[PDB]
C-alpha cells in the first residue's frame, strides 16, 4: 500500500485530472489479476487485456503525459502486485477513497445525461411479450408457494392454450420453459384484485428529513442571492420538506392516490425536477441525484413501498427484501455451488459399474456485471406492460407509470448553489436553450425512481435469456448488480479441469443470449467489462470466492477517525463510532486481539 | 471388528464376559449433524 | 355425413374466433404499451 | 443564546 | 469428572484440507452457520378478516402481549381491552376472538454486514446432540444461549487457524462445555400479577383514521361474526384433551414435512441446500421425540397418496400394488435430495431409538448403528407409511386431515381441492377408474362433483364396494399457518405437562 | 398533556409485584407513544 | 474475430503481450520456467508463435497438478 | 352438390384463415422505434 | 328441419365474426398514430 500510495501521488503534478481515471481502473485490475488463476485456459487474462488498454489510452492522451511519462508507468503500477496471494490483491478495494475526490461541475455533469437521455431506441415486441410471460409466471409461481398451491385470480384470455387452462384447473405450477412456449396465452391474461392498498404502512416516509426543489414559478431561488445579478422573487416559500410538511393545512395519505390516479399529476403548472452532485465520488465526474416537489416526492415515496412490500417478496432473486442472514446464506450457497463436491446386435455385453448417486453432480460458473447508465436506458415502452399488471394487481390504475409521462414534457436543471446562470432578469425556465446544465424533454428515467420495477424486468429477462437456450441459472441482483450462476448437470466421475472447461461452454453460450435479449429490451450489455469467472463473483461491493468471503479490513481502519459522525464534538458519540469501527474491522478479517489493543 | 458378528456368536457359544470393542473409524462415517460414534449392529440385532 | 360436416363446419369457426381473439389482444398490448396517459 | 451549532468536521458536501 | 452429565456442544475440522484453494473436491465441504433464521412476527395472527386497518392489527397485538405477559383470567381481559381500546374500538368479544396465543419467541425482538469472513467453517461439521438444558420454558428464551455458543466456537475455529495456509495432519475435534452451576439460573414465574395503579384519566380525543379506528370492521355481518365465533370455539386448543393435541403434534409435522418435500422439489441447488448446517429449531426434532408414531405414519401416507392422485388417475393405475410400486418407482427415480428433512430428523439417536422401539425402523442399513444410512431410512418409512394407510383405509378407519392457511376462503378453496384429490385417489383404488370420466381441461369443483356422481353411482348399482366411503375425511380448518398450530400445540404440551405416549416365560 | 398519559400508562404497566421492563416497553411501542417517537424522531441534529 | 470477456486470443499488440507476461508470471510454475517462457515471448516473428507458446505453457500449467 | 358446396366452403374458410394467420405473424414481428427528446425548436 | 337449423345457427355464428371484424377494424381504427 505505501509502494501504491508513493507511486500513484507522482501522477497528480503531471496528470491533473485525469488521474482519477487511473484511481477509478485501480479496482477493474484488482478483479483481473484475481481472475487471472481460473482453471480454463480461455478466461485468463481475459478483462485484464481491456483493462490494460484502457490505462494505455488514458497514458497516451495528452502532449504533457508523452513528453513527461510513458505507456511504461502501467509496468510500475503491475509489479507492485505480481506474484501476491488472492487476499493481497482482493485487499485494494480498501484503497478507494484514500486518494481525495475530484472538482465536479455541473456543465460537465449534463453532458453526460444529454448525451445518453436524448437517444432514439429500436425494441422488440416479442422479447417484451415473453418478458411479460415469464413476469406473470412467476407471479403465479410465487403465490402458489404463499399459499400452498393456489393459484391467484386470474382471468385467461379466450385464446389460452388447452396446457394453460388444465393447469390453472389443476392448481399446478407452471415452469418457464412452458411460458416461454405457450406465451401467447398471457398475452391477454388479466389479474385480480387480491391485494389491498396500504396507504400508513409506515408514518415516517412523508416527513423524510431531505430537501425539495421550489415550484417552477421561483426556480432559481436555489442560488443564493450573492452569487446572482439579479435578485430572486421575494416569496418566502420553505424548500425543506420538514416545514412544509408541518405547515401542511389539509393533508391525508388519500389524496396523494387520488392525485396520481385522476390525471392531476400531468395538469399540474408547478412541478420542478432538480439533479444535484453526488459527494464523494471519485469517477472523474461525479453522479447526479434528483429531487423533486412535494405531492410527487409523496407520491414517488409511496409507490415505491407499495411496489416493495408486497410484489417484491414473490420474486427469489430480489437482494433488497431479505434479510441479512437469509441473504448471506443464499450468497453462501451459491458461492459454494461453483466447487464440484466428489472428486472421485447379438449378445450385448454389460458391465456394472458402481454409479454414484445417479453418477450426475451440478456445478455452476459465475457470470456478474453491471450495465451501462442502466437508469438512462429504459422507456415507457419497455415497463408500461409490467405497470399496467401491476395495476390489475392492487385494484387501481396508472399509479405505477407515473414516471415517463410526466417527464417526457418537464425540463430538468442540475442545481448547484455556485454554479448559477448568466441571466441578468429572471427568465422562464423552458427558454433557455438545450446547452449549458439543461436537459430538455427527457426520455429515460431517474436515478432511483421506480427501481424496483426495473429490477423486476431485469430478473425476467435474465430468465428468459436462460430459457432461450435450455441451460439452467440462478441469480441474485440489486439494481444495476446482477450475479448469475449458470448451473449445468456433468458426470461426476470426471475431474476438476474437464468439469470447469464443460460449464465455460454453457457459460459463453448464455452469455451472447444475454446480449441478445437485453439489446432486444432496449439496453446494452457491454462486450468487454462483464466479469466471467469459475470461482469468484462480485455482489455488494464484495467478492465471494470458493464460498468464502475475500477480506476487506482496512476500509473498516480508515474510517476510525476521532470526531466520527457526531453531530456536536462529545466523546460518547466518537467512542461509540471508533468501537463500532473497529468490530466492523475485526469482523472483516482482523485479528481480535490486536483490534481490541488498537480500538 | 467391523459389524461384530464374531462377538456375538462367541458371547453365545463361550461364557458370558465383558467385550472391548475396536474398529475403524473414517471420513466417510461422519453425518450432516451428527456426533461421531460407532457401535456394532449387528450385536443391538443379536440383542434384540 | 352431413352430420359431420355440419360439425367440422362449425369447429372451423371456433379456430377462426381464437385467431380474431388472439390478434384482438395483441392489439390491445400494443395500444398499452404505445399510447400515453 | 443559541450557541450548539459546531462546524462540520468531515467532509459531506461535492468539491 | 462430569461423567458425561456436562451438556457440550460436538465440533470436528477434518486433517489434511488446503484452506485457500479448493482444487479438490470436498467430501466435508458444507455451508456454514449465520445464525437462526428469526421468523416472523407477523404470522402469529388469525386470518379471520381480510383487511384490517394498522390501528386495529396493534390493538390486537396489545391485547395478545398484555394476555400473555399479566395473565389470562377475565379482570386480564377487561385491562388489556381497555388498554387496546385506545388504538381501535374493539368490542371485548371480537378482541378475544381475533387475539392469538403468544410464546416466548414473539417478544424477543432481535448495508448488510456478514458476520465475519468465511475460511476454515466451509468444511467444520457441528453437533448439538449431547447439549440439553431444562431451564428452557416459556418465560426465557435459550434459542440466544444455543446461537451465541454455536458462534462462539465457529469464531474459535476460526481464529486459531489463521495464519496456517494447510488444516494440518490430524483431525481436530473440540468440545464446547458450559458452567450451568453459576450463570445458568432457574426462572420461577407468577402469572397472575395484578396492577396497583388505575388507568382513571385515559381519554379517547384522536379522530384521524390512521391513528384511531373506530368500528374497525364494516363488511363483517352479525351472521358471519357468529359463524366466526362458533369456528373459533371449534379449534380452541385449550378446551382439547391430551390425546387431541398428540394428535394434532402428528399430523402437523406430517403436513410440514409434505409441504417441505414438495417446495423444496421445485428449488434448483437442492444439492446444496442439503449439506447445508443449522439450528436444532425449526428442525422437527422435539415433536418427533413426542409424537405419535402410528398416526403420523398414516397421515403421510395419505399425504403422499393424495398428492399423487391425479398421476395416477390419469395413467388409469388401479389396484392397491401397483399404485404402491407406481408411487416409490417414482420416489427412487427422482433425485434423493428432496428427503432432507425426514433423513435428518430420523438420524437422531433418541429419535432413532424410539422409531426402533416400536418396529418401525430396524439398525440395518450399515455396520455401525450410529451411522445408519439416511436415504435408506427414509424409504423405509416412507414403505411403512404407504402401507400402513392402505391397509388401514381398507381396513375401514377415517383420516384425520389439517388444512392451514392464513386466509379463510383460500383454506376453503384448499379444502375442496383436497376432497377432489381424495376422490380421484378413491377411483384410483377401487379399480374403477379406468372406465370413469375424463377430467381434462376442468376444474377442480368440476371434477370434485363428476368423481362424486360417479361414486355414488358405482356404489348405488353395485353392493360389492362396501368399503369405499366417500365421507372417510375428517378436516379441520385453521385461519393460520402450520407452524403457528405446530408451536401452540407444542406450547399446550408443555403446559399441561403430559409426557409423551409409550408403548416371562419366553425370556427363560 | 401527552406526557402525563405517558407517564401514567408506563406507571399503571409497571408499578406491580413483579417489573418486566420490556413486556412494558412492547406494549408502549405499540400504543401511542411508538408512533409519536416515530414521528418526532425525524430531527436528529441540531442544524435542522 | 477478435478477443472479448469470454476468451483471449493470443496477438501481437502490447495490451494482450502484457496480459500474457502478467499471466504467466503469476503462474504457479518454477521462476526458471516462467523466466523462459517470458524470454521466449519477448521474442515472437508473429500471432503463431505466439499461440504455439501459449498452448506450451498451457500444456506444461495442466500437467503441473 | 353436397361434396362441392362442402369442398368450396372449405376452401373459403381455409383462405381467411390464412388471411388471418399472414395478419397475426406480420403484427407479431414488430420493431417499435421511440422517438428523441431534446428541445423542440 | 335439420337444414334451416343449419341455416340459422351457421348465419349467426358468420354474423358474430362479422361483428368482431368491425369491431376489430374500429379498434385499429382509434390508434393514435393512424
Ligand atoms: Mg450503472
Ligand atoms: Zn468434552
Ligand atoms: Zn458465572
Amino acid at each position: 500500500g505505501n509502494n501504491l500510495w508513493e507511486v500513484i501521488d507522482k501522477l497528480f503534478p503531471i496528470m491533473g485530472e485525469k488521474t482519477f481515471d487511473v484511481i477509478s481502473l485501480l479496482e477493474p485490475l484488482a478483479l483481473s489479476l484475481i481472475q487471472t488463476h481460473d482453471p480454463v485456459k480461455q478466461l485468463r487474462g481475459a478483462f485484464l487485456n481491456h483493462v490494460l488498454s484502457e490505462m494505455e489510452l488514458i497514458f497516451e492522451s495528452g502532449e504533457s503525459i508523452r513528453e513527461f511519462l510513458s505507456v511504461d508507468y502501467i509496468d510500475k503500477i503491475l509489479d507492485i502486485f505480481n506474484e501476491s496471494t488472492i487476499d493481497e490483491i482482493a485487499e485494494i478495494f480498501s484503497f478507494f477513497r484514500t486518494f481525495g475526490h475530484p472538482p465536479l461541475e455541473a456543465s460537465i455533469a449534463a453532458e453526460k445525461v444529454r448525451k445518453y437521455m436524448y437517444i432514439e431506441k429500436q425494441l422488440k415486441f416479442d422479447t417484451v411479450n415473453k418478458c411479460h410471460a415469464i413476469f406473470c409466471t412467476i407471479i403465479i409461481n410465487g403465490y402458489r408457494e404463499r399459499h400452498g398451491g393456489q393459484w391467484p385470480p386470474v382471468t385467461l384470455p379466450d385464446h389460452a392454450h388447452e396446457f394453460i387452462i388444465n393447469a390453472y384447473g389443476s392448481n399446478s405450477a407452471i415452469s418457464y420453459e412452458n411460458a416461454v412456449d405457450y406465451y401467447q396465452s398471457f398475452i391477454g391474461i388479466k389479474f385480480n384484485k387480491f391485494i389491498e392498498p396500504q396507504l400508513d404502512e409506515d408514518l415516517t416516509i412523508y416527513m423524510k428529513d431531505k430537501a425539495l426543489s421550489p415550484k417552477k414559478s421561483n426556480w432559481d431561488t436555489v442560488y443564493p442571492a450573492s452569487n446572482l445579478l439579479y435578485r430572486t422573487n421575494a416569496s418566502n416559500e420553505s424548500r425543506r420538506l420538514v416545514e412544509v410538511f408541518i405547515a401542511d393545512s389539509k393533508f391525508d395519505p388519500h389524496q396523494i392516490l387520488d392525485y396520481v390516479e385522476s390525471g392531476d399529476w400531468l395538469d399540474d403548472p408547478e412541478f420542478n425536477i432538480s439533479y444535484s452532485l453526488k459527494e464523494k465520488e471519485i469517477k472523474q465526474e461525479g453522479r447526479l441525484f434528483a429531487k423533486m416537489t412535494y405531492k410527487m416526492r409523496a407520491t414517488q415515496v409511496l409507490s415505491e413501498t407499495l411496489l416493495a412490500n408486497n410484489i417484491g417478496k414473490f420474486f427469489q432473486e430480489n437482494g433488497m427484501v431479505k434479510g441479512e442472514i437469509e441473504l448471506l446464506k443464499r450468497l453462501t450457497t451459491i458461492s459454494i455451488s461453483g466447487v464440484p463436491r466428489y472428486n472421485e446386435s447379438k449378445k450385448f455385453e454389460f458391465k456394472s459399474t458402481d454409479i454414484y448417486n445417479d453418477g450426475y453432480e451440478t456445478v455452476s460458473c459465475f457470470l456478474t456485471t453491471d450495465l451501462k447508465k442502466y437508469c438512462l436506458n429504459w422507456r415507457y415502452e419497455s415497463t408500461a406492460l409490467f405497470g399496467e399488471t401491476c395495476n390489475q394487481i392492487f385494484g387501481l390504475n396508472k399509479l405505477f407509470n407515473w414516471l415517463h409521462p410526466r417527464l417526457e414534457g418537464s425540463t430538468i436543471y442540475v442545481g448547484d448553489p455556485y454554479c448559477p446562470p448568466s441571466d441578468k432578469e429572471h427568465i422562464s425556465l423552458e427558454d433557455h436553450p438545450d446547452s449549458g446544465f439543461y436537459v430538455h424533454n427527457p426520455r429515460g428515467g431517474i436515478e432511483g425512481f421506480c427501481q424496483k420495477l426495473w429490477t423486476l424486468i431485469s430478473i425476467s429477462a435474465i430468465h428468459l435469456a436462460a430459457v432461450r437456450i435450455g441451460v439452467r441459472v440462478t441469480a441474485m441482483v440489486q439494481g444495476d448488480n446482477q450475479a448469475i450462476a449458470v448451473t449445468t448437470r456433468v458426470p461426476n466421475n470426471y475431474d476438476y479441469r474437464i468439469k470447469k472447461e464443460i460449464v465455460y461452454k454453457d457459460v459463453v453460450r448464455f452469455f451472447d443470449s444475454l446480449r441478445e435479449v437485453m439489446d432486444d429490451l432496449g439496453h446494452e450489455l457491454k462486450l468487454n467489462e462483464t466479469i466471467i469467472s469459475s470461482k469468484m463473483f462480485i455482489y455488494s461491493k464484495r467478492i465471494y470466492y470458493d464460498g468464502r468471503i475475500l477480506p476487506q479490513a482496512l476500509k473498516a481502519l480508515s474510517r476510525c477517525v476521532f470526531w466520527s459522525e457526531t453531530v456536536i464534538d462529545e466523546t460518547r458519540s466518537a467512542s461509540s463510532n471508533l468501537a463500532t469501527s473497529f468490530a466492523k474491522a475485526i469482523e472483516n478479517g482482523y485479528s481480535p486481539v490486536l483490534g481490541y489493543a488498537c480500538s | 471388528e467391523g459389524a461384530g458378528a464374531m462377538l456375538a456368536c462367541y458371547d453365545a457359544t463361550l461364557g458370558p464376559a465383558i467385550n472391548y470393542y475396536n474398529s475403524g473409524l473414517n471420513i466417510t462415517d461422519v453425518i450432516g449433524q451428527r456426533e461421531l460414534k460407532i457401535f456394532p449392529s449387528e450385536v443391538s440385532l443379536v440383542g434384540k | 355425413d352431413l352430420k359431420k360436416m355440419d360439425e367440422s363446419h362449425r369447429r372451423l369457426i371456433e379456430n377462426q374466433r381464437e385467431q380474431l381473439s388472439l390478434i384482438t389482444s395483441l392489439i390491445s398490448n400494443l395500444k398499452i404499451m404505445t399510447e400515453r396517459g | 443564546v443559541s450557541d450548539i451549532l459546531y462546524p462540520e468536521c468531515h467532509l459531506n458536501s461535492p468539491i | 469428572s462430569s461423567d458425561g452429565t456436562n451438556p457440550y456442544t460436538w465440533m470436528y475440522l477434518p486433517g489434511n484440507i488446503k484452506i485457500g484453494s479448493a482444487e479438490t473436491g470436498v467430501s466435508s465441504l458444507r455451508v456454514p452457520y449465520f445464525g437462526s433464521v428469526t421468523d416472523e412476527r407477523s404470522e402469529a395472527q388469525l386470518g379471520y378478516i381480510k383487511n384490517l386497518s394498522k390501528p386495529a392489527k396493534a390493538a390486537i397485538r396489545i391485547a395478545m402481549i398484555y394476555t400473555w405477559a399479566f395473565g389470562n383470567d377475565e379482570i386480564s381481559w377487561m385491562e388489556a381491552s381497555q388498554i387496546a381500546q385506545t388504538r381501535a374500538n374493539f368490542t371485548l368479544d371480537s378482541l378475544k376472538i381475533l387475539t392469538p396465543v403468544a410464546t416466548s419467541t414473539n417478544l424477543s425482538h432481535r448495508k448488510f454486514s456478514s458476520t465475519s469472513l468465511i475460511r476454515v467453517s466451509r468444511f467444520i461439521t457441528m453437533s448439538n446432540d449431547n447439549m440439553s438444558i431444562k431451564e428452557a420454558n416459556e418465560t426465557k428464551d435459550t434459542n440466544l444461549i444455543y446461537q451465541q455458543i454455536m458462534l462462539t466456537g465457529l469464531s474459535v475455529f476460526e481464529y486459531l487457524f489463521r495464519l496456517k495456509e494447510t488444516t494440518g495432519h490430524n483431525p481436530i475435534v473440540m468440545h464446547l462445555h458450559i458452567e450451568d452451576e453459576c450463570c445458568i439460573k432457574e426462572s420461577f414465574n407468577d402469572e397472575h400479577i395484578n396492577p396497583e395503579s388505575t388507568l382513571e384519566l385515559i381519554r379517547y380525543p384522536e379522530s384521524n383514521e390512521f391513528i384511531y379506528d373506530k368500528d374497525p370492521l364494516k363488511d363483517v355481518d352479525l351472521s358471519k361474526l357468529m359463524v366466526i365465533k362458533d369456528h373459533s370455539y371449534t379449534i380452541d386448543m385449550n378446551y382439547w384433551d391430551d390425546t387431541d393435541i398428540i394428535h394434532a403434534i402428528s399430523i402437523c409435522t406430517a403436513i410440514t414435512i409434505a409441504d417441505t418435500m414438495s417446495q423444496l422439489d421445485r428449488d434448483n441447488l437442492k444439492e446444496i441446500i442439503v449439506i447445508a448446517n443449522d439450528d436444532d429449531i425449526n428442525s422437527l426434532i422435539t415433536e418427533f421425540l413426542t409424537l405419535d408414531i402410528l398416526v403420523f405414519l398414516k397421515t403421510f401416507g395419505g399425504l403422499l397418496v393424495n398428492q399423487f392422485a391425479y398421476t395416477l388417475y390419469s395413467l388409469k393405475i388401479e389396484g392397491r400394488d401397483l399404485i404402491w410400486d407406481y408411487i416409490m418407482r417414482t420416489l427412487r427415480d427422482t433425485s434423493h435430495s428432496i428427503l432432507k428433512v425426514l433423513s435428518n430428523a430420523l438420524s437422531h439417536p433418541k429419535v432413532f431409538k424410539r422409531f426402533w422401539d416400536c418396529g418401525v425402523l430396524n439398525p440395518i442399513y450399515g455396520p455401525n448403528t450410529a451411522s445408519q444410512d439416511q436415504i435408506k431410512l427414509a424409504l423405509s418409512i416412507c414403505e411403512y407409511a404407504l402401507d400402513l394407510f392402505m391397509r388401514e383405509w381398507l381396513n375401514g378407519v377415517s383420516l384425520e386431515i389439517y388444512i392451514c392457511d392464513s386466509d379463510m376462503e383460500v383454506a376453503n378453496d384448499r379444502k375442496q381441492a383436497f376432497i377432489s384429490r381424495h376422490l380421484s385417489f378413491v377411483c384410483c383404488l377401487a379399480e374403477i377408474a379406468s372406465f370413469g370420466p375424463n377430467l381434462l381441461n376442468l376444474t377442480y369443483l368440476e371434477r370434485l362433483d363428476l368423481l362424486k356422481q360417479y361414486l355414488e353411482l358405482n356404489i348405488k348399482e353395485d353392493p360389492t364396494l362396501k368399503y369405499v366411503q366417500i365421507s372417510g375425511l375428517l378436516i379441520k380448518s385453521f385461519p393460520s399457518t402450520v407452524t403457528y398450530v405446530r408451536k401452540t400445540a407444542i406450547k399446550y404440551l408443555r403446559i399441561r405437562g403430559i409426557s409423551p405416549p409409550e408403548v416371562n416365560i419366553v425370556k427363560t | 398533556t401527552m406526557i402525563e398519559e405517558d407517564e401514567e400508562l408506563a406507571e399503571f404497566l409497571m408499578d406491580r409485584k413483579v417489573i418486566l421492563p420490556r413486556v412494558a416497553h412492547d406494549i408502549l411501542d405499540n400504543s401511542l407513544t411508538g408512533i409519536r417517537n416515530a414521528i418526532a424522531g425525524m430531527l436528529d441534529t441540531t442544524k435542522s | 474475430n477478435e478477443s472479448n470477456a469470454t476468451r483471449l486470443i493470443p496477438k501481437k499488440v502490447s495490451s494482450t503481450m502484457r496480459s500474457l507476461v502478467a499471466v504467466i508470471s503469476n503462474s504457479n510454475l518454477s521462476q526458471s520456467t516462467k523466466q523462459s517462457y517470458i524470454n521466449e515471448l519477448k521474442h515472437c516473428k508473429n500471432d503463431e508463435e505466439v499461440s504455439e507458446l501459449m498452448d506450451m505453457f498451457n500444456e506444461d500449467v495442466n500437467n503441473c497438478q
